[PDB]
């Protein structure tokens, strides 16, 4: 069975036919939830905002700049804008980044950014989008595109000396919905990389325990640098986020 | 000439200027991650193989980056990236941080290809794993629909890779099987004793 030919014949994407898309991944989930800091969040216009005000340095940064390509039929950030962010100034010497890169030029420019900020890419996580509910909805293609683009990439980068697969499969969201799958947070948190976690260009809708969310559209803020730092003061400085709290 | 053709050869040393120009190039290199060093990969004379068309370049690990370097050095812009989701016969899915469910194939463009059927297929392949390092045959169908009837060349292919409209190059092919008269003529002229040395 050639699912590529089938897509040409019927409009059903090949990923529509992936099936199912010990099992002790809990308890670890439970340790993560016990370890999580309270959710913190700050409305900030990241282009005019001195990113150095966000302290302490982070163990994990999730970066979700709003690309124009996300608004097919709908303030967008160019890769020029993104590459000029000073992400290295807020990353801990040993730390990780997850950069949503889209499906076009970001797959190259996102790699330039990682290297510019001092990371090396260690994984390429693909969000595969099914179209089970709308097989008859052709895609308006990028002028440079050779194929219909049915996925987005989230690049994982590491800097310093340091159960899941590199695929997320969900149905393609409705037009004008820019949200990324919440499964990315599960993958990130299951790595047990530390507890200072930053989500840049998050929204009210993405705020999450264990995360500091910073972005221009937040309606409310509760961020206080000294309060945030107090979550990681001794004896809690080096916790992975997957272990018991210290008595 | 339509039926499969191939040349057993060391791709480092073959004079590929005898092969003519191709609408599509595909390569599945033995990245140094019988491999080629990064420099040997950079020095492959890919630029002579096409004037206007597409290149399909399989990559993994740090060749996701090295392959982008080669692509650009050879004169291509990366304009797509196919991923092959690996399944078993029951359509279930089969880098030290995550398990890997996919293989990547970069898509580069050179020049301004005219008359190709862009957007017919999508950029995800769902297909069963076969032997080690055996690429899915679906890619030939996607490529044929993109550019029907044109001449194509595959680098680092194996016997099971030979296909009509394709010339296959690799060092595990059986001999030399050439049917296109223009290629045959230029091959005899360049290699009158049939040997390919240095
Ligand atoms: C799963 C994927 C989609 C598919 C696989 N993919 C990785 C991959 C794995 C295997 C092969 C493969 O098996 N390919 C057939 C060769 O035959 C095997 C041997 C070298 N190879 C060459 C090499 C060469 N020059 C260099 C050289 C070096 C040392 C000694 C030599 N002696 C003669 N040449 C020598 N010239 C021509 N062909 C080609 C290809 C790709 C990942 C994704």
């Amino acid at each position: 069975n050639d699912y590529c030919q089938h897509f040409v014949d019927t409009g059903h994407r090949p990923q529509n036919f992936i099936r199912d898309v010990r099992e002790l991944i809990r308890l670890k989930d439970e340790l993560i939830a016990k370890s999580n800091t309270p959710p913190m969040y700050l409305q900030a216009d990241i282009e005019a905002f001195d990113i150095r005000e966000l302290t302490p340095k982070f163990d994990v940064i999730l970066l979700e700049p709003p690309l124009e390509e996300y608004y097919r039929e709908t303030k967008c950030w160019t890769w020029d804008d993104i590459m000029k962010l000073e992400i290295d100034e807020i990353a801990a010497p040993r730390s990780f980044i997850f950069l949503w890169c889209g499906s076009g030029e970001g797959l190259d420019l996102g790699r330039v950014c990682l290297r510019k900020w001092g990371y090396r890419r260690c994984e390429d996580i693909c969000w595969i989008k099914t179209n089970k509910n709308n097989p008859g909805k052709t895609k308006t293609l990028d002028p440079k595109a050779v194929f219909q683009r049915t996925k987005e990439h989230c690049l994982m980068g590491i800097k310093g000396t340091v159960v899941d697969i590199d695929l997320i499969i969900t149905e393609e969201p409705e037009i004008g919905n820019i949200e990324k799958p919440v499964e990315i947070f599960h993958i990130i948190e299951h790595f047990c990389l530390g507890r200072r976690r930053l989500h840049l260009f998050g929204r009210d809708s993405t705020i999450r325990p264990g995360w500091l969310t910073v972005g221009p559209t937040l309606t409310n803020s509760n961020y206080n640098a000294e309060t945030y730092a107090s979550y990681f003061s001794a004896p809690n400085s080096y916790l992975t986020g997957c272990t018991e709290e210290i008595e | 000439l339509f039926p499969p053709q191939w040349i057993c050869c060391d791709i480092r040393y073959l004079d590929v200027s005898i092969l003519g120009k191709f609408a599509v190039v595909m390569a599945d290199p033995p990245w140094d991650i019988g491999t080629l060093t990064d420099d040997e990969m950079r020095r492959l004379n890919i630029p002579v193989l096409q004037d206007d068309g597409f290149l399909f370049l399989w990559v993994t690990g740090r060749a996701m980056e090295l392959g982008r370097e080669c692509l650009n050095l050879w004169g291509y812009e990366r304009v797509d990236e196919i991923i092959w989701v690996k399944t078993n016969q029951l359509q279930r899915i089969i880098g030290h941080w995550l398990n890997h469910g996919k293989e990547h194939c970069l898509v580069g463009v050179k020049g301004n290809p005219q008359g190709f059927n862009q957007g017919l297929d999508c950029d995800v392949i769902v297909a069963e794993v076969r032997s080690t390092s055996h690429k899915p045959d679906e890619i030939y169908g996607m490529i044929e629909r993109l550019s029907p009837g044109t001449r194509k060349i595959e680098l680092f292919g194996r016997p099971h890779n030979v296909q009509p409209n394709w010339i296959t190059l690799g060092n595990q092919l059986d001999g030399i099987h050439l049917l296109d008269p223009d290629v045959v003529a230029r091959f005899k002229q360049r290699y009158p004793d049939g040997i390919i040395s240095k």
